C-alpha cells in the first residue's frame, strides 16, 4: 500500500525511510556551504543570501566552534544545525571532563552522528533538516567531515552541501586532482571563496555575503578562528578576479 | 561536608594607582607535610584577571577546570570574545561568589578562600574576595589566611584608604607584596620560599612572574641567640 512516508521510523518496501529522505530536500534547498581540508588543518566556508539592505553586514554569522579547536557549518534549516552544535558543545565538554584531553575529531563525528541516527529511530521526533561540515585539528592531524540527516557521515577530502553543491563538488575534485601533494591552509582559504562564488551562480538572482572560518596547525596553531579583516578581502579578491 | 587534605596557605594582594598586584606562594602541604612544591596557585583568566586560590589544593584544581570552561563558554556564538564582549574580573568574580555560595549551602563546600585581581575594560582595579561560607569583601589590600593577619597591616601601611592608591606606584607596591612575602616565610609554618606575583597593569597588562623567591633575609642575630635564659655558651 502506501504512507509509508507519513512516520519517521517506518521502512518503506524496498528498505527506505522516506521522512529522512524528505529531510535532504530540506537541506538541499538551503545554502551552499563547504569544507576543505589541507595539509595541517582545514577550511569552512558558506554563502550568506543578502534578503536586504537592511540586514546589518557581517553580523548574522553562522559558521560556528565547538570547544576550541571544531568547526561547524551546515546547510538547510538552520535553527536544527544550532540544535546539533548545542549538543556537540554537551557532548565535548562531557568528553573532556572526564578524558581531560580535548575530543579527537573522530570521536566528535560519532558522537554527532549516534545522536542524529538517534532520531530515526521513533515516529515521535523528526529527522534533522540539515548536513553539517565540520572537522579540526588533533593529536593526529587535520579531519573534515559532512554528516547527513540519516546520521550518515564520512571523513572528506572536500565536501560540499546546499543549493550548489554541484559546482562546489566539481571546483573540488579538481583541486583533489590537480594537487595529490596537498593544498596548504593559506591556499585552501582563497580556493574556498572561489568555490563559494562559483557555486553562487546557482542563486545568483540574491545578492550575498561570504564568510570563511579555518584551523590550521601552523596558522592558528590548531585553533578554530575565523578569517577577518585583510586575510578575508585577499580571498573575496582572488574570488571576484577568477569569476571573470 | 569535607575536610581539607592538601592546601595551599596565604594569597597577598594589593592594587596600586595604574592596576593591582597578587602573589601566593607555591606549597601545597599536606598536614605538616611540606608535600609538593610546584603548585601554582595564580589562576589566569583572559588577560585582565587572575585568581588566587588558597585551601583545599583538589578543590582548587575543580575551580581551574571551571574557570577553563567559562572561558571556552564565553566564546560560543560570541564574534566579540576577545574584545567587548571578553570575560570581566567582575563576571569570573560573581560566577565563582555565585558557586561558593550555593556550595556552602548545600553543606558541601569547595574548601577555598579566593581573590580575584584584575582590571575592568573600564581601567577600574578590581579586587575581591570570596571563600567557602560565600562571605564576600573588598578592600585596597586583601590576603586570605596567615596574610590577612600578617601582610594586611604591612601593606595598609602603603595603601590606607582610597586616596592612597593613586598614589602608589608598581615599584612601591610590588616592593609591599614581596616584603610581605619574606615576612610570612618567617612566621608560617606552611609556607614556601619560592613563589608566583601577578601584576595587571591598566596601560602594561597582565605580567605573570613565576619561580620568584625570597632574598635579603635576616638570620646572623641568630648567633648571639643562646639558651633561653642563664645559660651562656
Amino acid at each position: 500500500g502506501t504512507g509509508y512516508d507519513l512516520s519517521n521510523s517506518v521502512f518503506s518496501p524496498d528498505g527506505r525511510n522516506f521522512q529522512v529522505e524528505y529531510a535532504v530536500k530540506a537541506v538541499e534547498n538551503g545554502t551552499t556551504s563547504i569544507g576543505i581540508k589541507c595539509n595541517d588543518g582545514v577550511v569552512f566556508a558558506v554563502e550568506k543570501l543578502i534578503t536586504s539592505k537592511l540586514l546589518v553586514p557581517q553580523k548574522n554569522v553562522k559558521i560556528q566552534v565547538v570547544d576550541r579547536h571544531i568547526g561547524c557549518v551546515y546547510s538547510g534549516l538552520i535553527p536544527d544545525g544550532r540544535h546539533l552544535v548545542n549538543r556537540g558543545r554537551e557532548e565535548a565538554a562531557s568528553f573532556k571532563k572526564l578524558y581531560k584531553t580535548p575530543i579527537p575529531i573522530p570521536a566528535f563525528a560519532d558522537r554527532l552522528g549516534q545522536y542524529v541516527q538517534a532520531h530515526t529511530l521513533y515516529n515521535s521526533v523528526r529527522p534533522f533538516g540539515v548536513s553539517t561540515i565540520f572537522g579540526g585539528v588533533d593529536k593526529n592531524g587535520a579531519h573534515l567531515y559532512m554528516l547527513e540527516p540519516s546520521g550518515s557521515y564520512w571523513g572528506y577530502k572536500g565536501a560540499a552541501t546546499g543549493k550548489g553543491r554541484q559546482s562546489a563538488k566539481a571546483e573540488l575534485e579538481k583541486l583533489v586532482d590537480h594537487h595529490p601533494e596537498g593544498l596548504s591552509a593559506r591556499e585552501a582559504v582563497k580556493q574556498a571563496a572561489k568555490i563559494i562564488y562559483l557555486a553562487h551562480e546557482d542563486n545568483k538572482e540574491k545578492d550575498f555575503e561570504l564568510e570563511i572560518s579555518w584551523c590550521s596547525l601552523s596558522e592558528t596553531n590548531g585553533l578554530h578562528k575565523f578569517v577577518k579583516g585583510d586575510l578575508l578581502q585577499e580571498a573575496i579578491d582572488f574570488a571576484q578576479k577568477e569569476i571573470n | 561536608t569535607q575536610q581539607p587534605i592538601v592546601t595551599g596557605t596565604s594569597v597577598i594582594s594589593m592594587k596600586y594607582d595604574n592596576g593591582v598586584i597578587i602573589a601566593a606562594d607555591n606549597l601545597g602541604s599536606y598536614g605538616s607535610l611540606l608535600r609538593f612544591n610546584g603548585v601554582e596557585r595564580l589562576i589566569p583568566v583572559g588577560d585582565n584577571t587572575v585568581v588566587g586560590i588558597s585551601g583545599d589544593i583538589s578543590d582548587m584544581q575543580h575551580i581551574e577546570r571551571l574557570l577553563k570552561d567559562l572561558v571556552t563558554e564565553n566564546a560560543y556564538d560570541n564574534p566579540l570574545a576577545d574584545a567587548e564582549e571578553a570575560l570581566e574580573p567582575s563576571y569570573i568574580f560573581e560566577y565563582l561568589a555565585t558557586v561558593m555560595y550555593q556550595r556552602r549551602s548545600k553543606m558541601n563546600p569547595l574548601w577555598n578562600a579566593i581573590i580575584v585581581a584584575g582590571v575592568q575594560s573600564n581601567g577600574d582595579q578590581f579586587l575581591r574576595y570570596v571563600n567557602l561560607l560565600g562571605v564576600t569583601y573588598s578592600s585596597p589590600t586583601l590576603a586570605t589566611g596567615f596574610g590577612a593577619h600578617m601582610a594586611n597591616p604591612l601593606l595598609r601601611k602603603v595603601v590606607d584608604r582610597e586616596s592612597d592608591i593613586p598614589k602608589t606606584t608598581v615599584q612601591v607596591a610590588e616592593e609591599a607584596i614581596v616584603n610581605a612575602m619574606r615576612v610570612l616565610y618567617y612566621r608560617d609554618a606552611r609556607s614556601s620560599r619560592n613563589f608566583s606575583l601577578a601584576i595587571i597593569d591598566k596601560n602594561t597588562g597582565l605580567t605573570f612572574k613565576k619561580n620568584l623567591q625570597v632574598e635579603n633575609m635576616k638570620w646572623d642575630f641568630a648567633k648571639d641567640i643562646k639558651g633561653y635564659g642563664t645559660q651562656k655558651i
